[PDB]
Protein backbone atom coordinates (compact mmCIF):
# COMPACT_ATOMS: atom_id res chain seq x y z
CA UNK A 1 0.00 0.00 0.00
CA UNK A 2 3.23 2.26 1.27
CA UNK A 3 5.13 1.62 -2.21
CA UNK A 4 7.88 -0.58 -2.51
CA UNK A 5 11.14 1.63 -3.14
CA UNK A 6 14.11 -1.27 -2.94
CA UNK A 7 13.58 -1.74 -6.52
CA UNK A 8 15.32 0.20 -8.27
CA UNK A 9 16.39 0.71 -12.05
CA UNK A 10 19.46 2.60 -13.79
CA UNK A 11 17.99 5.55 -16.13
CA UNK A 12 20.98 7.70 -17.37
CA UNK A 13 24.24 6.57 -18.21
CA UNK A 14 26.36 5.36 -22.59
CA UNK A 15 24.78 1.50 -23.20
CA UNK A 16 25.40 -1.52 -21.11
CA UNK A 17 27.60 -4.36 -22.63
CA UNK A 18 25.74 -7.75 -22.86
CA UNK A 19 25.49 -9.35 -19.35
CA UNK A 20 27.34 -6.29 -17.63
CA UNK A 21 26.67 -4.69 -14.14
CA UNK A 22 26.63 -1.20 -13.24
CA UNK A 23 26.65 -0.90 -9.76
CA UNK A 24 26.98 2.78 -9.82
CA UNK A 25 25.38 5.63 -8.61
CA UNK A 26 20.57 14.28 -12.24
CA UNK A 27 20.43 10.67 -10.18
CA UNK A 28 20.62 8.09 -12.88
CA UNK A 29 18.82 5.11 -10.10
CA UNK A 30 15.41 5.63 -9.50
CA UNK A 31 12.68 3.89 -7.32
CA UNK B 1 -1.91 2.04 9.59
CA UNK B 2 -3.32 4.28 12.54
CA UNK B 3 -1.89 7.72 13.27
CA UNK B 4 -0.36 7.75 16.70
CA UNK B 5 -1.58 10.89 18.69
CA UNK B 6 -1.10 11.36 22.53
CA UNK B 7 -3.71 10.05 24.78
CA UNK B 8 -4.35 13.33 26.41
CA UNK B 9 -3.10 17.21 25.70
CA UNK B 10 -2.92 19.25 29.05
CA UNK B 11 -4.49 22.75 29.26
CA UNK B 12 -6.40 25.65 30.85
CA UNK B 13 -8.68 28.62 29.96
CA UNK B 14 -6.55 31.15 28.22
CA UNK B 15 -4.11 29.36 26.92
CA UNK B 16 -3.31 27.82 23.68
CA UNK B 17 -2.56 24.16 23.30
CA UNK B 18 -0.98 22.03 20.00
CA UNK B 19 -2.66 18.32 19.59
CA UNK B 20 -0.22 16.83 16.72
CA UNK B 21 -0.64 13.37 15.27
CA UNK B 22 2.07 11.71 13.49
CA UNK B 23 1.92 8.96 10.58
CA UNK B 24 4.37 8.79 7.68
CA UNK B 25 5.79 9.86 4.71
CA UNK B 26 3.24 7.49 2.69
CA UNK B 27 0.13 8.82 3.92
CA UNK B 28 0.78 12.35 5.48
CA UNK B 29 3.37 13.14 3.71
CA UNK B 30 1.76 12.25 0.23
CA UNK B 31 -1.47 14.14 -0.20
CA UNK B 32 -2.36 17.40 1.33
CA UNK B 33 -5.98 15.58 2.65
CA UNK B 34 -5.26 16.47 6.09
CA UNK B 35 -8.43 16.78 8.31
CA UNK B 36 -9.05 17.28 12.07
CA UNK B 37 -12.61 16.80 13.71
CA UNK B 38 -13.47 17.13 17.47
CA UNK B 39 -15.26 14.85 19.43
CA UNK B 40 -17.55 14.65 22.40
CA UNK B 41 -18.69 11.79 24.65
CA UNK B 42 -21.84 10.38 23.67
CA UNK B 43 -22.28 12.49 20.01
CA UNK B 44 -20.00 11.61 16.91
CA UNK B 45 -17.69 13.65 16.09
CA UNK B 46 -17.87 17.34 14.60
CA UNK B 47 -15.76 18.21 11.98
CA UNK B 48 -13.56 21.11 12.31
CA UNK B 49 -10.40 21.09 10.58
CA UNK B 50 -9.70 20.21 6.41
CA UNK B 51 -7.33 20.43 3.99
CA UNK B 52 -4.74 20.44 6.86
CA UNK B 53 -5.29 24.44 7.32
CA UNK B 54 -8.63 25.16 6.49
CA UNK B 55 -12.19 25.17 8.48
CA UNK B 56 -15.89 24.90 7.49
CA UNK B 57 -18.37 27.58 7.86
CA UNK B 58 -19.64 27.51 12.02
CA UNK B 59 -16.01 26.45 13.10
CA UNK B 60 -14.34 28.78 15.29
CA UNK B 61 -11.16 30.94 14.46
CA UNK B 62 -9.26 29.68 17.52
CA UNK B 63 -9.01 26.01 15.99
CA UNK B 64 -6.47 25.89 13.57
CA UNK B 65 -3.40 23.18 12.44
CA UNK B 66 -0.36 23.30 10.11
CA UNK B 67 1.25 20.26 8.12
CA UNK B 68 4.85 19.81 8.30
CA UNK B 69 6.87 16.69 6.74
CA UNK B 70 4.53 13.43 7.85
CA UNK B 71 3.47 15.12 11.24
CA UNK B 72 -0.09 17.25 11.27
CA UNK B 73 -1.20 19.22 14.10
CA UNK B 74 -4.09 20.73 15.28
CA UNK B 75 -3.65 24.10 16.66
CA UNK B 76 -6.18 25.62 19.18
CA UNK B 77 -5.55 28.85 20.96
CA UNK B 78 -7.39 30.87 23.44
CA UNK B 79 -9.23 27.40 24.94
CA UNK B 80 -12.47 28.26 27.06
CA UNK B 81 -14.28 25.64 29.63
CA UNK B 82 -16.44 24.29 27.06
CA UNK B 83 -13.44 23.43 24.36
CA UNK B 84 -12.56 19.93 26.32
CA UNK B 85 -13.29 17.55 23.59
CA UNK B 86 -11.55 14.34 22.29
CA UNK B 87 -9.61 15.17 18.85
CA UNK B 88 -9.13 12.71 16.23
CA UNK B 89 -7.19 13.53 12.96
CA UNK B 90 -7.44 12.07 9.43
CA UNK B 91 -5.42 11.66 6.15
CA UNK B 92 -5.79 10.23 2.77
CA UNK B 93 -4.04 7.20 2.98
CA UNK B 94 -4.10 6.78 -0.95
CA UNK B 95 -6.19 4.58 -3.07
CA UNK B 96 -9.21 7.14 -2.67
CA UNK B 97 -8.91 4.75 1.17
CA UNK B 98 -9.31 7.41 4.57
CA UNK B 99 -7.41 6.24 7.92
CA UNK B 100 -8.70 8.24 11.01
CA UNK B 101 -5.88 8.75 13.83
CA UNK B 102 -5.80 7.58 17.26
CA UNK B 103 -7.75 10.21 18.71
CA UNK B 104 -6.15 13.05 21.65
CA UNK B 105 -7.98 14.42 24.69
CA UNK B 106 -7.84 18.26 25.25
CA UNK B 107 -8.30 19.03 28.53
CA UNK B 108 -9.23 22.01 30.50
CA UNK C 1 -30.80 17.31 6.78
CA UNK C 2 -30.34 15.35 9.80
CA UNK C 3 -29.22 11.49 9.63
CA UNK C 4 -31.37 9.03 11.92
CA UNK C 5 -29.58 5.83 12.43
CA UNK C 6 -31.36 2.93 13.03
CA UNK C 7 -31.03 -1.02 13.18
CA UNK C 8 -28.64 -1.10 16.10
CA UNK C 9 -28.84 -4.12 18.11
CA UNK C 10 -26.93 -6.93 19.80
CA UNK C 11 -27.01 -10.44 18.19
CA UNK C 12 -24.27 -13.50 18.61
CA UNK C 13 -21.24 -13.86 16.67
CA UNK C 14 -21.55 -15.23 13.51
CA UNK C 15 -24.91 -13.90 12.57
CA UNK C 16 -25.02 -11.25 9.97
CA UNK C 17 -26.53 -8.13 10.56
CA UNK C 18 -27.59 -4.95 8.88
CA UNK C 19 -27.23 -1.02 9.68
CA UNK C 20 -29.07 1.71 8.28
CA UNK C 21 -29.72 5.48 8.79
CA UNK C 22 -32.64 7.69 7.14
CA UNK C 23 -31.58 11.11 5.98
CA UNK C 24 -33.99 14.13 5.88
CA UNK C 25 -34.37 15.97 2.89
CA UNK C 26 -34.33 14.70 -0.89
CA UNK C 27 -30.63 15.10 -1.14
CA UNK C 28 -29.92 11.62 -0.11
CA UNK C 29 -28.85 10.46 -3.81
CA UNK C 30 -26.50 14.12 -4.65
CA UNK C 31 -24.44 13.38 -1.45
CA UNK C 32 -21.97 10.55 -1.06
CA UNK C 33 -22.33 8.02 2.30
CA UNK C 34 -19.52 7.16 4.34
CA UNK C 35 -19.40 4.75 7.21
CA UNK C 36 -17.41 4.97 10.51
CA UNK C 37 -16.92 2.74 13.35
CA UNK C 38 -16.14 3.68 16.83
CA UNK C 39 -15.44 1.14 19.28
CA UNK C 40 -16.25 1.54 23.24
CA UNK C 41 -12.97 3.01 24.90
CA UNK C 42 -10.53 3.11 21.18
CA UNK C 43 -10.80 5.59 18.47
CA UNK C 44 -12.59 6.21 15.32
CA UNK C 45 -11.89 3.64 12.50
CA UNK C 46 -12.95 4.04 9.15
CA UNK C 47 -15.37 1.30 7.45
CA UNK C 48 -15.97 2.54 3.91
CA UNK C 49 -16.81 4.52 1.42
CA UNK C 50 -20.07 5.06 -1.12
CA UNK C 51 -20.17 7.03 -4.11
CA UNK C 52 -23.55 9.26 -4.10
CA UNK C 53 -24.83 7.21 -7.34
CA UNK C 54 -23.22 4.61 -5.56
CA UNK C 55 -21.56 2.83 -8.35
CA UNK C 56 -17.74 3.25 -6.89
CA UNK C 57 -17.95 1.95 -3.48
CA UNK C 58 -14.75 1.94 -1.21
CA UNK C 59 -14.36 -0.51 1.98
CA UNK C 60 -11.54 0.04 4.87
CA UNK C 61 -9.04 -2.76 4.95
CA UNK C 62 -9.79 -4.23 8.31
CA UNK C 63 -14.08 -4.46 7.26
CA UNK C 64 -13.10 -5.53 3.75
CA UNK C 65 -15.33 -8.35 2.42
CA UNK C 66 -17.21 -8.03 5.52
CA UNK C 67 -19.05 -5.69 5.53
CA UNK C 68 -21.22 -4.15 2.66
CA UNK C 69 -21.90 -0.68 1.70
CA UNK C 70 -25.17 0.02 -0.78
CA UNK C 71 -27.94 2.93 -0.54
CA UNK C 72 -31.71 3.11 -1.86
CA UNK C 73 -32.38 6.53 -3.05
CA UNK C 74 -36.02 6.02 -2.89
CA UNK C 75 -36.11 6.13 0.63
CA UNK C 76 -33.57 8.39 0.84
CA UNK C 77 -31.81 5.65 3.15
CA UNK C 78 -27.97 4.38 3.12
CA UNK C 79 -27.21 1.20 4.92
CA UNK C 80 -24.27 -0.93 5.79
CA UNK C 81 -24.40 -4.60 5.95
CA UNK C 82 -21.74 -6.53 8.07
CA UNK C 83 -21.69 -10.16 8.10
CA UNK C 84 -19.92 -12.88 10.28
CA UNK C 85 -19.62 -10.08 12.86
CA UNK C 86 -17.10 -11.24 15.88
CA UNK C 87 -17.37 -10.65 19.54
CA UNK C 88 -14.64 -7.63 19.07
CA UNK C 89 -16.42 -6.09 16.26
CA UNK C 90 -18.57 -4.18 19.15
CA UNK C 91 -18.43 -0.72 17.95
CA UNK C 92 -21.01 2.30 17.65
CA UNK C 93 -21.79 2.56 13.68
CA UNK C 94 -22.46 6.10 12.45
CA UNK C 95 -23.17 7.51 9.29
CA UNK C 96 -22.01 10.34 7.41
CA UNK C 97 -22.46 12.46 4.40
CA UNK C 98 -19.88 14.01 2.20
CA UNK C 99 -19.41 18.08 2.42
CA UNK C 100 -19.72 18.26 -0.86
CA UNK C 101 -22.58 17.16 -3.06
CA UNK C 102 -21.87 13.94 -5.30
CA UNK C 103 -18.40 12.14 -4.80
CA UNK C 104 -15.76 14.90 -4.17
CA UNK C 105 -14.00 13.07 -0.30
CA UNK C 106 -11.88 16.33 -0.30
CA UNK C 107 -13.58 17.26 3.15
CA UNK C 108 -14.85 16.23 5.91
CA UNK C 109 -18.24 14.68 7.13
CA UNK C 110 -20.70 17.84 7.53
CA UNK C 111 -23.96 15.44 8.69
CA UNK C 112 -23.31 12.63 11.19
CA UNK C 113 -25.98 10.88 12.56
CA UNK C 114 -26.43 9.68 16.76
CA UNK C 115 -24.97 6.58 16.09
CA UNK C 116 -26.12 2.97 16.45
CA UNK C 117 -24.35 0.57 18.96
CA UNK C 118 -22.97 -2.88 18.16
CA UNK C 119 -22.76 -5.32 20.40
CA UNK C 120 -21.84 -9.13 19.91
Amino acid sequence: HSGNYDYWYRLFRSKLKPFERDISTYFPLQS
Amino acid sequence: SVLTQPRSVSGSPGQSVTISCTGTSSDVGAYNYVSWYQQHPGKAPKFMIYDVDQRPSGVPDRFSGSKSGNTASLIISGLQAEDEADYYCSSYAGSYIWVFGGGTQLTV
Amino acid sequence: VQLVESGGSVVQPGRALRLSCAASGITFSSFGMYWVRQAPGKGLEWLGYIAYDGSDTYYADSVKGRFTISRDNSKNTLYLQMNSLRIEDTAVYYCAKDYYPLLSYYYGLDVWGQGTTVTV
